[PDB]
RNA sequence: AAUGAUGU
RNA sequence: GCACUGGUUUCAUAAGCCAGC
RNA sequence: AAACCAAUUCAAACAUAAGCUUAUUGUUAACAAGGAUGAAGUCGUAACAAGGUUUGCGUAGGGGAACCUGCUCAAGAUUAUGCU
RNA sequence: AGUCUAUAAACGAGAGCUGCGGUAGCAAAACGGAUUAGAUACCCGUGUAGUCCCAGCCGUAAAUUAUUUAUUAAAUUAAAGCGCCUAGCGAUAUU
RNA sequence: GAGCUCCGGCUAAUUGUGUGCCAGCAGCCGCGGGAAUACACAAGGGGCCAGUUUAAGGUUAAAACAAGGCAACGGUGUUUAAAAACUGGAAAUGC
RNA sequence: AAAGUGUACUUUAUAAAGUCAUUGUAUUGCUUACAAAUAACUAGGCAGUUGGGUCGGCUGCUAUACUAUAGCGCCCCAAGCCUGAUAAUUAGCUAGGCGUAACAGCGGCAAGCCACAGUAGCACAUAAAAAUUGCUACCGUUAACGCAGCAGUAAGAAAGAUUGGACAAUAGCUUAAGGGCAGAUCCAGGUAAGCGCUAAAAUCUUUGUG
RNA sequence: CAUAGGGUUUGGUUUUUGCCCAGCCUUUAGCUUAGCGUUAAGCUUAUACAUGCUAGCCUAAAAGACGGCGCACAGGUGCAUAUUUUGUAAGCAUGUAAAAUA
């Protein structure tokens, strides 16, 4: 069914992205090998390389997992981490530390409560 | 599929073409069973010459017409064609004498002898071979 | 039949009608009654049994049988129609549900108020 | 020597 | 005259019969 | 510049949306027929026994109705007194 | 040099139709005499088409046992190629 | 604990009162004509349970390729027969 | 090409860089075969129709292959091509999915491909592109508009949810001064699929007191 | 991880065919209904639509788009389409061609 594409793109680049496949306030990250430009669920891959789940669990620690041998194939062809997914090779040891740009702007004051309705109900 | 067929000719009124036909099988999974089926294919045919009853060979070419896309590769089989002048000189032949009960019989086993001698012959000479 | 037979549609599937066919494979079907009367079963059965005309959404006109003990039912009457068909009346196929828009249900049941519109009494 | 009401 | 009601009859009904209106 | 690119202008050709016709699609109709169904109306008695003229098929004619008659055919007709 | 037949064609009782010739016997229809509550039937007396010949039309029957191979007295057993049936009831439907 | 439905047989679960082929019940066979475990109500009991019981669709309860009939009813009037499918056969002449 | 180049642009007593313009060994691909619902109370269909020859089929700038998709178009030439064809009815396809021992049957969920945006004909738009781009005619309301984008309203129907919050996370657009945009998405509201738990107190749970 | 039957046609029996019921899955209608967390979901109309919103950001030849990059991505529906499509397989010339290194 969901055969994995062959042909590179013409127009577009190609990048490893982060697929939302958690339940609801549980994330669950997949990681693929798609086009810059789709869906972020779209079923067109090229391959799928890892998976990461971001909550601790009762050792404290964050559970990732990468195929180190296909990693580095597809960013020699060219593909793109994201923002985030340059973190997790970082932080890995796959490629060097991205640096970050200086930050000016204040802070955001409320972050988990500015979009969740339910807790400012009892605010 | 479709890179190459043997078939039969089947019309050659058509300046450098032909039209070959094809026998094939197709599964049907609720019967168990193969259906056999017919399709009939049009070939260029550079020599312009073939002749209605033919056996030969196409491979799959560039598209040349609107219904033409195979090219006439080899003739396996030529088909046969009534020839009058032949015909009448073996009839000539066979009224020119006429045998008698045993002297048919006789020739008859003598030829079939001959041809036995020299089958046995070819099939030792297989066996050596071997 | 031979393997040619097979090939060749020997078999076809077999076709059973439906035992409401005014209802165009719905549930139910609303309808305007044009005529109120009763009439009397077969043999060996005798009674006076309470049927009326109904003009379905659709265009339709059926027979439709009023269950329970008394109705108000009257011309120009809106009802709500099911299927089920009663075995002694001819011609018979559908039913009128009891409770809804302008049939009311049996008064002084205390037994399946459910099936004849009846709520339950608070005192 | 035409006829043999209904239900069970 | 019919009609209608009641009786008669029967396991019950129809029909028949009878009376009233 | 006689070349190319971006414009304005008139003329000719091309096909075409649109447009016209169209059987007969559906609605609808005085009236004349058919079928199905319905506790207890009427005339006859056609079939089931040899059913009281054996039954039935094809075709033709006739009769209030079932049915009746001619011609060939079928059995789906069970058929008890030899010889000299 | 075969089996079977999608499709196509030919042959095809009796009755019936058109023309020509013939018409004894038999006999639809028809007309009388009886039987019977009635007899519009059965029975009796007359009796035309028809039955017959030649040339055309019609293509319908309760118009035989499904066809073929092997085995077989049959049968039975296993196969090859077809047609038809899918509760009954109900059209002079449309084409 | 709280509702919905059922208690003649298929199918787990009965007594009383009222009605008297009336009122009504009904998935099927069927109940009601003055002695109703089948109608209405009361009590008792069975099933499921924040659900429960009708109605309407898909599929199953072998429609038959594995796997049905022409022996209840169905093989057609007969023969000839260059498609298709299957597949070797015992013919012609003379007094 | 996650690249090179510039008499170009911007920032610097701190300088590395980016921005704009331009550049690729032939400079963005066509064709054929098989399978897939009913259907003969649809039997004939086709004349650019089947095949052959010249010419055309543009957007240049390696060399040959004797011109290297095509009746795709004009002119000419030869009569061929199809025949369960042609014409109709119904349906978006694949597949997850539901029943079944299986074979078969039917088509709610995640995703892939195709078509469309009131109807029709056109221009751009080739190669990854027209809901929120144009021209013309027509239909319906009132020179304009067409919610099959989210929420919402009216009618129809047995039966179709709030005119909610936020860009904090994931993905995307723009930008070297670290920002801006977003009814995708993440959360909340509503509706008895389903799954889990509560609806009674107990030495104030000896996992205690001290 | 592997195939279950029962009721019915009123002289009896055997036999053939039809009808009905028991399962699972999916939507409405009657009666009834305390709360919290969470999975999968919005199944009839390509019927007509008031109002708000869904794609903008950056720069500048004189404080301004006319210029650059996006709208070729997302989101909605299944009218049309029996094959124009969908699901698959196959085919498409050359040592990439030049130059005394005499
Ligand atoms: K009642
Ligand atoms: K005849
Ligand atoms: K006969
Ligand atoms: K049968
Ligand atoms: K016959
Ligand atoms: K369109
Ligand atoms: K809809
Ligand atoms: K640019
Ligand atoms: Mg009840
Ligand atoms: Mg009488
Ligand atoms: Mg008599
Ligand atoms: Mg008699
Ligand atoms: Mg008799
Ligand atoms: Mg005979
Ligand atoms: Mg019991
Ligand atoms: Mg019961
Ligand atoms: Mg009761
Ligand atoms: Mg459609
Ligand atoms: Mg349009
Ligand atoms: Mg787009
Ligand atoms: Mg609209
Ligand atoms: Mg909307
Ligand atoms: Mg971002
Ligand atoms: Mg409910
Ligand atoms: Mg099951
Ligand atoms: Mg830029």
């Amino acid at each position: 069914m969901n055969n994995l594409l062959t042909q590179l793109p013409k127009h577009d680049l190609l990048k490893i992205k982060l697929v939302r496949w958690g339940f609801n306030k549980k994330p669950f990250y997949v990681l693929s090998v798609m086009k810059r430009r789709q869906a972020r669920n779209s079923g067109n891959r090229y391959e799928d390389i890892g998976w990461w789940d971001p909550s601790p669990h009762q050792d404290g620690n964050s559970h990732f997992g990468i195929k180190f041998d296909r990693v580095k194939y597809w960013l020699s062809q060219g593909a793109v981490p994201t923002e985030k997914v340059y973190g997790l090779f970082g932080q890995a040891g796959i490629i060097p530390q991205k640096p970050a740009p200086p930050k000016y702007k204040p802070a955001d004051g409320n972050a988990d409560t500015k979009w969740r309705p339910e807790l400012q109900k009892n605010l | 599929g479709g890179f190459e067929f043997v078939g039969k000719v089947v019309s050659n009124r058509m300046q450098k073409g032909v039209v070959v036909a094809v026998n094939y099988v197709v599964w049907i999974p609720k019967y168990k069973v193969y259906e056999r089926r017919t399709a009939r294919h049009m070939a260029h045919d550079e020599g312009n010459s073939c002749v209605i009853g033919d056996i030969v060979r196409i491979q799959q070419h560039r598209k040349l017409s609107k219904n033409k896309a195979y090219v006439v590769v080899s003739t396996l089989k030529h088909a046969d064609v009534y020839n009058a002048k032949q015909a009448a000189v073996l009839n000539t032949e066979r009224s020119q004498n006429k045998l008698g009960r045993v002297e048919y019989a006789e020739s008859r086993l003598s030829e079939v002898q001959q041809r036995l001698l020299k089958l046995r012959e070819m099939y030792q000479k297989e066996l050596a071979l071997n | 039949l031979t393997v040619g037979q097979l090939l060749r549609g020997g078999r076809t599937k077999k076709v059973r009608r439906s035992k409401s066919p005014a209802l165009e494979q719905c549930p139910y079907k609303k309808g305007i009654c044009l005529r109120v009367y009763t009439t009397a079963p077969k043999k060996p059965n005798s009674a006076n049994r309470k049927v009326c005309k109904v003009q379905l959404s659709n265009g339709y006109k059926v027979l439709a049988y009023i269950p329970g003990e008394g109705h108000n039912l009257q011309e120009h009457s809106i009802v709500l129609v099911r299927g089920g068909r009663t075995k002694d009346l001819p011609g018979v196929k559908y039913k009128v549900i009891r409770g809804k828009y302008d049939c009311a249900g049996v008064k002084g049941r205390k037994t399946s108020r459910s099936k004849y519109g009846v709520k339950r009494p608070k005192e």
